[PDB]
């Protein structure tokens, strides 16, 4: 596989090992920015539903 | 599965005689031999005459 790393500390034994993986997921990060407002003289347009 | 070839992408090397005569030895440069990285998975045993 291309997503497996190995680090060595002491004497290793031998052999071919087969691994089985099971997962239980968690959560992620959500960032919020602040409100933006216009200057004293600007003009804007949009399409809004009503 | 459940045989000598359970692993994908590996070389398997054998000999057609029995006993100590079937031992193999590999010699060469250090880097090439390190890259090959041979290992033993079965050992021979003597006959009974």
């Amino acid at each position: 596989s291309s997503d497996l790393d190995v680090v060595i500390k002491s004497a290793v034994a031998e052999g071919n090992y087969n691994l089985n993986v099971t997962v239980d997921p968690g959560k992620n990060f959500v960032y919020k920015s602040d409100v933006m407002t216009l200057n004293e003289d600007a003009i804007g347009a949009e399409i809004v539903t009503a | 599965d459940s045989s000598n070839e359970a692993l994908a992408g590996t070389f398997v090397i054998q000999t057609a005689r029995l006993g100590d005569d079937s031992k193999l030895s590999f010699i060469g440069d250090q880097n090439l031999i390190n890259a090959l990285s041979l290992a033993t998975i079965q050992e021979g045993e003597n006959s009974e005459t």
